[PDB]
RNA sequence: CAGUAACGGCGAGUGAACAGGGAAGAGCCCAGCGCCGAAUCCCCGCCCCGCGGCGGGGCGCGGGAAAUGUGGCGUACGGAAG
RNA sequence: GGCGCGCCGGGCCCGGGUCUUCCCGGAGUCGGGUUGCUUGGGAAUGCAGCCCAAAGCGGGUGGUAAACUCCAUCUAAGGCU
RNA sequence: ACACGUGCGCGAGUCGGGGGCUACGAAAGCCGCCGUGGCGCAAUGAAGGUGAAGGCCGGCGCCGCCGGCCGAGGUGGGAUCC
């Protein structure tokens, strides 16, 4: 919508938003990110500070796809599996523990963030974190490895 | 004291039962064949050295196959060709010890 | 919603209009420089015609091209959400039965 | 057979024996002018391989080019450019030598068709090539089935576009990831895609 | 100029661009038009799979995607030939083949094996002359239920087996899960220079 | 994927690839090595069908190309012979 | 102008499996040095000039130069589509 | 392209935009074993990599296992309720 605009609303004016005495001209603080050690310095140092220099090693030919290993937290484990299992392990007598396939429904490390609820698991996770391991056997489970 | 298949460390990986496959006919092309091996070995009778293989030669005859290792290396090209050069310059030059034997 | 997700989809079945890129600088123009008494357009170069030093190049200048020609890659389309989609549909069949 | 027997042989070029013909025919070709119809391949052996098959219609021309690189025609060294830019002698031609002679072969020939070349000499001043010349209108060439893909309009000049076998090897082109530049048909349909707004119609 | 705290962004817009704008008011046109040589093409390849020949079951390469399986580019020759089918007949009949592909695995073979097994009997073999059928054909009450496969013939499916509730054993819970890990990153980095100072000592 | 790995007075700027999801989907032929008596090819004369894409069948101590290699089998997925 | 139903004209006298004896590859080209252009390609991604010049359990690739190992992965310097 | 404000939808999800299925209509409707993928749900480190509460009561004036229950802070000010 032209008509919404400030362009409408600026009609019957002179400098049309844009100072009678600094007027509109064409480029004059230079084109783009120009002047980025010069003369906008402060701007670069004060909201954009590790802009300027070189850090870490160089890596060539990286794949994203060797480095992948998504995460899911023991806050929302028990989500990967359906509702109607977490019913059936507290009620039934036995004592046998249902199994979260965690590469299954597509991460590769249990990271241990959430309060898991006090009932047995089998985690058949790719990776574990240190705590996630503790969590699970404190509240009384495995920590299956797969691959 | 049984352990779990790991997707990382010295023996990683998934449990895969392996096929006892015959390997592809493309990979023995180079293959050295009786006939092919008799026509090199013909031309070479026919031909002869060139003047560097002559000239490395004559540099294992005095017994320095370093200097002989440092000149086919700017020769011939790299230092995997140029090894396995100075490996058969001096098998060419032990047939010579044993002609001349009787 | 009905009103937001009519006048969206509205714009969907609609197709591009451009001026010719070419339309205003199809002419070798040039400007007669900083003196001959004129304001410095881009004149036409000579000849025994009318239009020998007349101005070319500018959304002013007769003949011309047009300030900021309509290109066709405008975004014509304005896509809407499924949900939204539906709960036009749901509401305006609502209020086909009142 | 024969031709292995001249193959390897081919391949001990600085054996006395081929050193002496690859000499005795280079006095040979310079006494000829820059392009001539040589009556055979001057190798047998090698003209089989790229597709010589010795049958009527089948040509071969001997043509030289004029050895080295390429200085830039500009008036008295003055490119008046950027520093980058004035540069003209240690500069290299993209083509090799070798298609420089195939498309001399084929310009001068236009009613045949360059099939393939390959080398017969070298000297200080000149490099010779035999180039595989093909009739697309003698009815040996325009019947047999597996030789009539040169007939057909589509394979006119292709020493002038790079499709022989030494033509195409100033392209880059080839599978894998040194040859990522020419992705698509060639390194200027690579250049369209990656310098292309794909400008969907909702985005 | 950059106002306040903006993002230092770069826009690829330096070079001639507006010459190589590709539009998409072809979009909808091009929907019909491969649309109309799908259903062209469907009709030609009159009694036959419209979605074209049968693509083997193909694990995804990379560590990422290893989890999931594939239409594949065609058949092994030793998935074919362990099947009992010509590499040869297989394009004929409506099996794809490539050659390129190895056979690491059993499980992968005998896998594309029963996939071969489950598509001969799947298949309706026509005579190829109407008033004489041939020994290896089909029957005429058989060959009057024959239709095109509306989809890829025998679509790939990522499915995971079945496993129940178990009452947790002894290692199970006494496995040391992220030592075991951490230990096995020592035990094959530092491997190498415990072989090497093996030699040494 | 990705304005990413990387390039860059490492400044301004530049900048792919693989994997994955699709459109389409199709594979192949030689030379060489060898085997069969060049088994192969172009063209001229006559008869005969026949075509406004000059092709089909004869019939000729008719000519030529070709052993400096034509044709059939066969090409890395192996192949050939018994 | 397609598309098969029946005759006839001439062509074509073909397969598949196991077994054992044999056969098996493109060179002034790869490759190396150097120069210039080039690329995202960084101790050189590609291309070209000149020079050096291969091998046959070989050769190429394996995104950091090199030596020493295993391994993996394709068959380059010919062609059609 | 980015930022922030505001309106709408859904909500730890969300979105087909690319593809596919069925005059106005090149529209619209549909897909979910088309959610590939994007962004969000996890950060930090140059990288190797690592990756987000505890105290108690006991079995051997304690210490690592054995065990048990309750357990996502505290203070100050706080619209609103009580």
């Amino acid at each position: 919508p032209s008509r919404l605009r400030k362009t409408r609303k600026l009609r019957g004016h002179v400098s049309h938003g844009h100072g009678r005495i600094g007027k509109h001209r064409k480029h004059p603080g230079g084109r783009g990110n120009a002047g980025g050690m010069h003369h906008h310095r402060i701007n670069f140092d004060k909201y954009h500070p590790g802009y300027f220099g070189k850090v870490g090693m160089r890596h060539y030919h990286l794949k994203r796809n060797q480095s992948f290993c998504p995460t899911v937290n023991l806050d929302k484990l028990w989500t990967l599996v359906s509702e109607q299992t977490r019913v059936n392990a507290a009620k039934n007598k036995t004592g046998a523990a249902p199994i979260i396939d965690v590469v299954r429904s597509g991460y590769y490390k249990v990271l241990g963030k959430g309060k898991l609820p006090k009932q047995p698991v089998i985690v058949k996770a790719k990776f574990f974190s240190r705590r996630a391991e503790e969590k699970i056997k404190g509240v009384g489970g495995a920590c299956v490895l797969v691959a | 004291a049984l352990r779990y298949p790991m997707a990382v460390g010295l023996n990683k990986g998934h449990k895969v039962t392996k096929n006892v496959s015959k390997p592809r006919h493309s990979r023995r092309r180079g293959r050295l064949t009786k006939h092919t091996k008799f026509v090199r070995d013909m031309i070479r009778e026919v031909c002869g050295f060139a003047p560097y293989e002559r000239r490395a030669m004559e540099l294992l005859k005095v017994s320095k196959d370093k200097r002989a290792l440092k000149f086919i290396k700017k020769r011939v090209g790299t230092h995997i060709r140029a090894k396995r050069k100075r490996e058969e310059l001096s098998s060419v030059l032990a047939a010579m010890r044993k002609a001349a034997a009787k | 919603i009905v009103n937001f997700v009519h006048t969206n989809l509205r714009k969907n079945n609609r197709q591009p209009y451009a001026v010719s890129e070419l339309a205003g600088h199809q002419t070798s123009a040039e400007s007669w420089g900083t003196g001959r008494a004129v304001a410095r357009i881009p004149r036409v170069r000579g000849g025994g015609t009318h239009r020998s030093g007349q101005g070319a190049f500018g959304n002013m200048c007769r003949g011309g091209r047009m300030f900021a020609p309509t290109k066709t890659w405008r975004r014509w389309h304005r896509r809407v959400n499924t949900t939204q989609k539906r709960y036009a549909i749901c509401s305006a069949l609502a209020a086909s039965a009142l | 057979g024969a031709y292995k027997y001249i193959q390897e042989l081919w391949r001990k070029k600085q054996s006395d024996v081929m050193r002496f013909l690859l000499r005795v025919r280079c006095w040979q070709y310079r006494q000829l002018s820059a392009l001539h119809r040589a009556p055979r391949p001057t190798r047998p052996d090698k003209a089989r391989r790229l597709g010589y098959k010795a049958k009527q219609g089948y040509v071969i021309y001997r043509i030289r080019v004029r050895r080295g690189g390429r200085k830039r025609p500009v008036p008295k060294g003055a490119t008046y450019g950027k520093p980058v830019h004035h540069g003209v002698n240690q500069l290299k031609f993209a083509r090799s030598l070798q298609s420089v002679a195939e498309e001399r072969a084929g310009r001068h020939c236009g009613a045949l068709r360059v099939l393939n070349s390959y080398w017969v000499g070298e000297d200080s001043t000149y490099k010779f090539f035999e180039v595989i010349l093909i009739d697309p209108f003698h009815k040996a060439i325009r019947r047999n089935p597996d030789t009539q893909w040169i007939t057909k309009p589509v394979h006119k000049h292709r020493e002038m576009r790079g499709l022989t076998s030494a033509g195409r090897k100033s392209r880059g082109l080839g599978k894998g990831h040194k040859f990522h530049h020419t992705i698509g048909g060639s390194r200027r349909a690579a250049w369209r895609r990656r310098n292309t707004l794909q400008l969907h119609r909702y985005r | 100029a950059p106002s306040r705290n903006g993002m230092i962004l770069k826009p690829h817009f330096h070079k001639d661009w507006q010459r190589r704008v590709a539009t998409w008011f072809n979009q909808p046109a091009r929907k019909i038009r491969r649309r109309k040589a799908r259903q062209a093409r469907a009709r030609r390849i009159a009694p036959r799979p419209a979605a074209g020949p049968i693509r083997p079951i193909v694990r995804c390469p990379t560590v990422r995607y290893h989890t999931k399986v594939r239409a594949g580019r065609g058949f092994s020759l030793e998935e074919l030939r362990v099947a009992g089918i010509h590499k040869k007949v297989a394009r004929t009949i409506g099996i794809s083949v490539d050659p390129r592909r190895r056979n690491k695995s059993t499980e992968s073979l005998q896998a594309n094996v029963q996939r071969l097994k489950e598509y001969r009997s799947k298949l309706v073999l026509f005579p190829r002359k109407p008033s004489a059928p041939k020994k290896g054909d089909s029957s005429a009450e058989e060959l009057k239920l024959a239709t095109q496969l509306t989809g890829p013939v025998m679509p790939i499916r990522n499915v995971f087996k079945k496993e129940k509730a178990r009452v947790i054993t002894e290692e199970e819970k006494n496995f040391k899960a992220f030592a075991s890990l951490r230990m096995a990153r020592a035990n094959a980095r530092l491997f190498g220079i415990r072989a090497k100072r093996a030699k040494e000592a």
